């Protein structure tokens, strides 16, 4: 059995390409961002970037751009993914239904033809006659725009031209005319062609072709008042049109070359360019007019702007800002300042849009040192690699939950607190001072306080009655000191006021149009807030006065005006809580009351009944239930609060444990103001992300819990100057360190570059758990690699060791020769090496097994032991592999992956000391990423974008045949995976009853996608498979897309329909549609609990069964 | 450069390197060998060595592993490449053809083939069966090549040595147990200007109604369109598409073997003036962009085969070895693959494993190399368990 | 009384062999037509224009009786091939090689057993 | 006084001029 559920815990943030125009409406500007295949849709304001829509597509979005035919005011937009599917969407909005229609759609994948090495490129006619496409090599798809095209039949030029690098359209042609430039034996050269569909061919072009240079990037189309062509690259900047050449070689872009590029005057008069390294060129046209109407260009300019972000995407949306879009590092809105500033740069940026980014490795940690798992990610690449972590969530002690302005709030009273006292102050905004006046009693400090009926206010004072008001103007009730006896575990609500004044008290209700004795009888249980809570605001009758009483917890319900007497069950239960919260959606009310003693009565409250519940029993300290509420919505809930960390989500009956964002809640809130919604509340958009930027690039990461203390490889890139051997170009965090070390191996010795030659530098930083600074940067040595790291526990030996294994990388060879296992202990401060273990040849990936440690070295699996003399001896030997890339481990298994052959199964054998081939996978995948699930399931993540999962079928004879192992389930994940882990961010215990979460496992890709994997049932899976068609069935796609067509496997050879594989967002989409869509989907499903009972598909059933399957998203 | 692109993949993430795959293994051609033990000598019925002509890998799903080698006097036999049993290494053999086979095909996904030879017939064999399903009676002269559409399985090609080529399709019934010819076309390739120069050498199947077809003499390469019917066509066939020959010897020079990517847009042929010259197919660029020199096609009899991953050729040669040359850089000199004695007829790569690679020689062995890396082996025989060895042109 | 015997194992495996492992034997191999060679004598002057790759069908099909009926039938394909294919000829000389070597190996056919 | 940035076209005055 191996039946997966694949799910994606965050969105995909990285960039991959932007448009700018009229999209929503033909009054506001857009801007259009798809990151993988989430497009969203942002419409340009004064308040910022508000977001207006986000889709998901079936598909990953290649080709974006924007085009405005005739007879058509809003633009529409062309999308083409990267499964050769057209899409033209229109935005459609009537009052507020929001959605996007597809008024052609179609499939343009041909069965013959090479895909291109650049990609796919899409241009458009600027006068919006037809669609270009440059798909596969030595064709060029032409899509006419008539509206009688709604299949999308397109019809397909060939050109001489086999090795076309760039094509683009033209300006100023009356015909439609392309521009390509492009490789051939004799170089590159850019030649015109003048498209007309009447004869579909090529015919001659307006200008001859012109030699460019062997680097010719990509070519920029200049708009009518100059037209022509302009080709950038390496080293050249040159404008082509007619007969002028105008071509210059700045000394300035040498350094890098363009990748991005963006128009920002609409004649055409300012060009960005973007560059590898971030740097934001400024392209300028210098023109002039000769006699009259004719206007020609003069010169050529570039400038350099600032440092930006690592640029894929370039636009400019309006009042001199930027969007810098990014692959790898968060995106920015920068702003180009007419003036400049110190260390002269007229980019400053404005907003900062996080991207997980190319996310290489990750593992699951505890910050809190509770047994629960929060994942931390190396992410980032080049010089903006951070360590971001993601976890799970949604000296400042105390709160103001009195909301008693609607509209002002910020403080008005301050309420300042100490143990039994009351401090209120009249404030005017947040500013709060301890300047103590002698008007108000000031020596007080308060806890909480309440208002009664009729606005009949009470001034709590000790001195004299004097109420700062208009509306009472009496002294009636003051809440008096019979024993001096401020708030002191004491409270009041506000539809009814219960005190206790001393022992014996006339029912201090008593205000206009508020008149009871009912707590008049002599209480002997002296309570904080002795009251009960209304379902709503109902008074003048008694629609529920069953209360209880929690003293003794008994199952008689005890109201107020009884107070009987029964058994003394004085448990030790006194410790307080913070709250019990106010929690539901729309009218369901329950009693989770806080009772931590034990038996943790989570009450599914039956109003009537109210008899049981399902009871977790979370053995903690001494907790009763003590009574608060803040509200926000239409929400009646408690909460149970007890001892050992408990933080819940909202459920009928049931619970989960999770964390709240604020690191201390003793008696803590946050506020309602909707004023910065990116400085939001959060003390310390589900899962939130801490940003600890490095400033460099790194590799591997791993934790060690003895020290507590995080092993990062990390690398550098410099600039090699033979004045000083090497010069940094930043400063990142390595030469910021705490202190330093460089490694010393004298037995393992074994060229020179040049000035302009650039050197990668490997280091291992140990980093703090609390502060996150870096402590020791230990420096490898020169044309030195790391490639793993692992901290473990080795042998006999009490100490853990972090171990890296490194190579030489010379530029001359092709695959290293020489490497290193270094050995490392982390004492205080400094990391002191133990063993070096030179050994001929790669280390790729380093797994500890039994207490031994297995090895990586290319076509070779070693076993290496740690004796007693601190030293690795080698044990036993592999050889049976081109070379081991990505290896796990799990008991006896050891899954070893291959670049291009397959899994490699291997059993060590005890008696043996040897390992062996059990069984061995027999076909090509190109594979990527290795993980093993079960004792049976084995599975992979693919260089194309794909998933898999095999199984060692036991059913076999005792031959060959056990010795092949077929892949079980097939899907196409669309994204290139690049980590797999073990945890979860729910608490990871108590998931066995009967919840469909058999085995958690996090994957991260490199576009920055968290996903779950997990396994189920098979009843379950037949179940959730059947159900999933049903809605494919039933649901409308975005772009007229099959979903069955998208999560199909594809690879170059096979084109295989996805089976064993239940889809994420098709199943949780079911939540997400009205309920006439409900009665739509479900009308004859069978919903089989047991074998064949209970067939009558009731929606809140399915309902309950997709909240379960999404409790673990 | 492969460690450089393992390493920059999982920062960078998928760049396209022209072909159909990334990693450049280009430095790890020099580690095929073959062992005594997985190299397959052919003997005879009599007791003399039959050299092998005509071995191909197959297609079917799970049983992918299974060669097809057929000697010269008609015993055909499938073999296992995958396992390391030592026992009983044919798993099948038979006799299809009481003539000397030429060519063999297989259908795509399925455990049938089709055998050609002199018999003026060719053979429609059920591997899982070893039944005669069907015969293909209709040649005037000696067949050559047979040939199956990737896309499509029910319809093949059949080139003759009298000039002819018809499409057989399976789901006609035959009328008394003998195939008959869907579409004909007589003279395919004739003399610019019935002898041994009408013949037509190689004829491959590109998609659903495309031929390309090259003779002997003519030296040229043409292309047809199966929509466009050649019931009567009473004249010389017209090309949709001709290649010219790119030679300078005025000799009567042909293309001996031919072969597509995985794709259809490039094509490898194999001519006589030890040449292999590469055309594009989806351009209208009739000159070759590309040609390789090294190996010495005198014989008729030599095939050649691509890479799974299209990256690299292999060839036969008249040094008594395979050539293996590098697509994207014809310029540098190719690697050759000693250990044959007498000349290489025939190699074929796997369509789903780079490591194996079948070569039937004119040596009467058949030898089955797959990629040795790791030089620091178990100890037990250095030269002495070695029957062929991977070397640089220098 | 029909049976088996050496000789039909002989004309039957490899002196069949010789048969069709025999040079100058090439439109032979194919049965005969008139049609495909546009000669309409061929079925006019003899009623039964049989080839060898009939009896070749008719020996794998054991339609032949005795052994005397199959050398009559292998000297009425004699008979045909000099009956019909003109004497003093090119045409009966390649015949007539072919004839030459089956002449040596009814020589070499022995009799029973 | 430079040219390279000077005079970049905008919208209503109320674009982006806040927050
Ligand atoms: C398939 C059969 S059936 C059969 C014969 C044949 C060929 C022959 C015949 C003629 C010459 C030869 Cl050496 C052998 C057979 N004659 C007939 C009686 C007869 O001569 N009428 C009179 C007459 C008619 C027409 C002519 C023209 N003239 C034919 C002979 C050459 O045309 C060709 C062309 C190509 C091929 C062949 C003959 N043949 C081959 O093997 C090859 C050459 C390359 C390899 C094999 N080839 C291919 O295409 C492949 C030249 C031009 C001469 C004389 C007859 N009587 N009984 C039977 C039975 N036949």
């Amino acid at each position: 059995m191996s039946y997966n559920y694949v799910v994606t815990a965050q969105k995909p943030t990285a960039v991959n390409g932007c448009v700018t125009g009229h999209f929503t409406s033909a009054e506001d500007l857009n801007l259009l961002i798809a990151k993988n295949t989430r497009l969203e849709i942002y419409v340009v304001t004064a308040e910022g970037l508000r977001p207006v829509k986000e889709v998901g597509m079936y598909g990953k979005i290649a080709v974006m751009e924007l085009f405005r035919p005739k007879g058509e005011s809003k633009d529409l937009l062309f999308i083409l993914t990267a499964k050769y599917n057209a899409c033209i969407l229109e935005y459609k909005q009537s009052g507020e239904s929001i959605d996007i229609i597809t008024r052609a759609h179609g499939n343009v994948q041909d069965r013959i033809g090479r895909p291109s090495e650049t990609g796919i490129i899409g241009i458009i006619d600027p006068e919006c006659r037809m669609i270009g496409l440059r798909l596969y090599d030595g064709l060029f798809k032409v899509i006419p725009l008539d509206r009688d095209n709604k299949e999308l039949k397109a019809f397909n030029i060939r050109l001489e031209e086999l090795h076309v690098i760039d094509v683009k359209f033209l300006y100023g042609c009356q015909a439609p005319t392309i521009c390509f430039v492009y490789q051939d034996p004799q170089g590159r050269h850019v030649k015109t062609y003048e498209v007309s569909l009447r004869e579909k061919e090529f015919n001659k072009g307006p200008w001859k072709q012109e030699n460019v240079e062997a680097e010719a990037s990509m070519v920029i189309a200049v708009p009518e008042p100059f037209g022509g062509a302009i080709i950038i690259g390496q080293e050249s900047i040159t404008y082509h049109n007619g007969d002028k050449y105008l071509a210059i070689a700045p000394p300035i872009i040498k350094q890098s070359t363009i990748v991005c590029h963006n128009r920002v005057d609409p004649n055409g008069s300012r060009y960005l360019l973007g560059d590898m390294e971030g740097r934001l060129f400024m392209l300028l046209l210098e023109k002039e007019e000769q006699m009259d109407g004719t206007v020609t260009l003069k010169d050529l300019r570039v400038e350099l702007l600032g440092e930006t972000s690592i640029a894929e995407c370039l636009t400019y949306l309006d009042n001199g800002v930027v969007f810098v879009g990014s692959r790898l590092g968060d995106s920015q809105l920068v702003k180009l300042n007419v003036d400049s500033n110190e260390q002269g740069s007229y980019v400053v940026a404005m907003e900062t849009f996080t991207n997980l980014g190319p996310i290489v490795d990750m593992c699951v940690v505890d910050l809190e040192r509770q047994g629960q798992g929060q994942l931390v990610t190396c992410s980032g690449a080049f010089k903006e690699g951070s360590l971001r972590i993601i976890r799970n969530g949604i000296g400042i002690k105390g709160l103001w939950p009195l909301r008693s302005d609607p509209n002002r709030e910020t403080d008005d009273t301050l309420v300042l607190s100490f143990v039994g006292q009351t401090r209120v102050l009249m404030l005017n905004g947040e500013e709060v001072e301890e300047t103590e006046l002698m008007g108000f009693v000031d020596d007080q400090q308060t806890f909480f306080c309440g208002n009664v009926a009729h606005q009949q206010l009470i001034q709590i004072t000790s001195a004299s009655v004097r109420l700062v008001s208009q509306e009472p103007k009496a002294l009636v009730s003051e809440w008096k000191e019979p024993q001096a006896k401020n708030i002191s575990v004491a409270s009041c609500n506000s539809s009814q006021v219960v005190v206790a004044v001393g022992r014996a008290l006339y029912y201090l209700q008593i205000h206009p149009q508020e008149l009871r004795q009912i707590s008049h009888t002599e209480m002997e249980h002296e309570v904080a807030c002795l009251d009960i809570t209304p379902l709503g605001d109902s008074n003048g009758l008694s629609p529920l006065c069953a209360i209880g009483l929690w003293t003794d917890i008994s199952a008689r319900i005890l109201k107020l005006p009884s107070f009987e007497l029964l058994h003394k069950e004085m448990l030790g239960g006194e410790i307080i809580p913070r709250s019990i919260l106010m929690t539901t959606f729309e009218s369901s009310h329950y009693l989770l009351c806080a009772l931590g003693d034990g038996a943790l009565f989570y009450f599914g409250l039956n109003i009537e009944t109210g008899l049981l519940s399902d009871r977790k029993k979370v053995t903690l300290g001494t907790q009763p239930t003590v009574l608060r509420t803040f509200r926000s919505l239409s929400t009646t809930n408690v909460f149970a609060c007890s001892d050992r960390p408990t933080v819940i989500y909202s459920s009928n009956h049931k619970l989960v444990f999770s964390n709240v964002n604020l690191k201390e809640v003793n008696y803590m809130c946050p506020l309602n103001s909707d004023g910065y919604p990116d400085s939001l509340a959060l003390a310390n958009q589900k899962l939130h992300i801490r940003t600890v930027p490095l400033y460099e690039s790194p590799r591997k990461i791993c934790y060690q819990e003895v020290s507590q203390c995080f092993g990062v490889l990390s690398s550098r890139i410099e600039v090699q100057d033979t004045s000083g051997g090497t010069t940094a170009l930043r400063p990142s965090a390595s030469t910021q360190a705490l202190s330093s070390s460089v490694s010393s191996s004298k037995l393992f010795s074994s060229h020179e570059t040049s000035f302009g030659e650039e050197v990668e530098v490997h280091n291992l930083l140990i980093i703090d758990q609390h502060t996150f600074e870096v402590l020791h940067a230990h420096q490898f040595l020169q044309n030195e690699y790391a490639l793993s790291l692992v901290s473990c526990k080795l042998g006999k030996d009490p100490n853990t060791y972090f171990i890296v294994g490194t190579a030489m990388v010379y530029p001359e060879e092709a695959e290293p020769k020489q490497g290193r296992i270094v050995v490392f202990q982390y004492s205080d401060g400094k990391l002191q090496t133990v063993a070096e273990k030179e050994v001929k040849g790669a280390v790729y990936s380093m797994v500890e097994f039994n207490g031994k440690l297995l090895a990586s070295i290319n076509s070779t699996v070693r076993l290496y032991e740690w004796t007693t003399e601190k030293e690795l001896r080698t044990e036993c030997n592999h050889y049976n592999n081109i070379m081991a890339l990505y290896l796990k481990t799990k008991g006896d298994f050891i899954l070893v992956g291959d670049l291009m052959r397959s899994v490699l199964l291997l059993a060590y054998k005890p008696m043996e000391g040897n390992f062996e081939e059990i069984a061995r996978d027999f076909n090509p995948n190109w594979m990527s990423a290795v993980e093993i699930l079960d004792d049976d399931n084995f599975l992979g993540a693919e260089n194309a974008f794909n998933l898999f999962v095999c199984q060692k079928d036991s059913a076999a004879t005792t031959d060959e045949e056990r010795q092949h192992l077929q892949e079980v389930g097939l899907f196409h994940l669309g994204e290139f995976v690049n980590v797999f882990c073990h945890g979860s961010l729910v608490m990871q215990n108590l998931g066995e009853t009967s919840t469909p979460t058999q085995g958690s496992v996090l994957f991260g890709t490199v576009n920055g996608m968290i996903g779950l994997v997990t396994s189920l049932s098979e009843s379950w899976y037949n179940l959730l498979l059947d159900m999933q068609n049903r809605l494919n069935k039933v649901i409308k796609s975005v772009g007229k897309i099959e979903h069955s067509f998208w999560r199909s496997f594809h690879t170059e050879r096979k084109t295989e329909p996805a089976t064993g594989f239940i889809d994420g967002d098709l199943i949780e989409s079911f939540l997400d549609i009205s309920r006439p869509k409900m009665q739509e989907v479900v009308a004859n499903l069978q919903y089989d609990d047991g074998s064949g009972m209970k067939r009558e598909a009731t929606a809140d059933d399915l309902i309950k069964v997709v909240e379960e399957l999404t409790r673990i998203h | 450069m492969l460690f450089n692109s393992v390493l920059r993949q999982p920062q960078l993430g998928v760049l396209r390197n022209g072909w159909s795959s990334q990693y450049p293994l280009q430095s790890l051609l020099t580690g095929y060998q073959c062992s005594g033990n997985d190299e397959h000598t052919s003997y005879g019925e009599t007791g003399v060595p039959v050299p092998p002509f005509g071995c191909t890998f197959s297609s079917a799903p799970n049983m992918e592993h299974v060669l097809a080698v057929a000697n010269e006097e008609g015993f055909v036999r499938l073999y296992n490449t995958e396992s390391q049993s030592f026992r009983k290494k044919c798993f099948k053999e038979w006799m299809a053809h009481w003539n000397a086979v030429f060519d063999l095909a297989w259908v795509p996904g399925e455990l049938k083939l089709v055998t050609a030879a002199g018999d003026q017939t060719a053979k429609f064999w059920d591997v899982k069966a070893g039944e005669l399903i069907g015969t293909c009676k209709g040649h005037q002269c000696s067949l050559k090549s047979v040939a199956f559409s990737k896309f499509e399985k029910a319809v093949f090609c059949t080139g003759g040595r009298d000039g002819n080529i018809m499409v057989w399709d399976t789901r006609c019934n035959k009328k008394d147990g003998f195939y008959r010819q869907v579409n004909q076309i007589s003279g395919a390739h004739n003399t610019s200007d019935v002898d041994f120069q009408q013949s037509v050498t190689v004829v491959l199947f590109q998609d659903e109604n495309t031929l390309v077809s090259a003779g002997a003499v003519d030296g040229i390469i043409k292309v047809w369109d199966l929509r466009k019917n050649y019931t009567a066509y009473r004249q010389e066939p017209i090309a949709s598409k001709s290649f010219l020959y790119p030679g300078s010897s005025t000799r009567k020079l042909g293309y001996s073997s031919l072969i597509l990517d995985s794709t259809g847009s490039t094509l490898f042929a194999n001519c006589t003036d030890d040449n292999i010259y590469m055309f594009n197919m989806t351009g209208l660029k009739t000159s070759p962009v590309a040609i390789f020199n090294g190996h010495q096609n005198s014989t008729f009899y030599v095939k050649s085969s691509l890479s799974p991953d299209d990256q690299f050729l292999v060839s036969g040669s008249s040094d008594e070895a395979a050539y293996i040359w590098k697509v994207s850089t014809p310029w540098q000199p190719p690697t050759v693959l000693l250990g044959h004695s007498q000349e290489v007829t025939s190699v074929c790569w796997c369509p789903s494993d780079f490591t194996k690679i079948a070569t039937c020689s004119d040596d009467n062995t058949l030898k089955i190399w797959r990629l040795n890396r790791g030089l620091e082996e178990k100890p037990g025989g250095d030269k002495l368990s070695t029957v062929g060895w991977a070397s640089q042109k220098k | 009384p029909k049976r088996q015997t050496n000789q039909l194992q002989y004309l039957l495996r490899v002196v069949l062999k010789t048969l069709w492992k025999h040079q100058f034997a090439w439109p032979f191999q194919q049965p005969v037509d008139a049609v495909k060679l546009n000669l309409p004598d061929y079925y006019k002057i003899i009623k039964t224009p049989m080839d060898m790759g009939t009896i070749k069908k008719r020996l794998e099909n054991n339609y032949y009786w005795n052994a005397q009926e199959c050398i009559q039938d292998f000297n009425t394909m004699f008979t045909n091939c000099y009956i019909y294919n003109k004497p003093g000829d090119d045409i009966v000389l390649m015949a007539e090689a072919l004839e030459k070597l089956f002449l040596q190996k009814i020589n070499e056919l022995p009799t029973e057993e | 006084m430079a040219d390279f940035l000077k005079g970049l076209p905008v919208y209503n005055k109320s674009n982006f001029s806040r927050f």
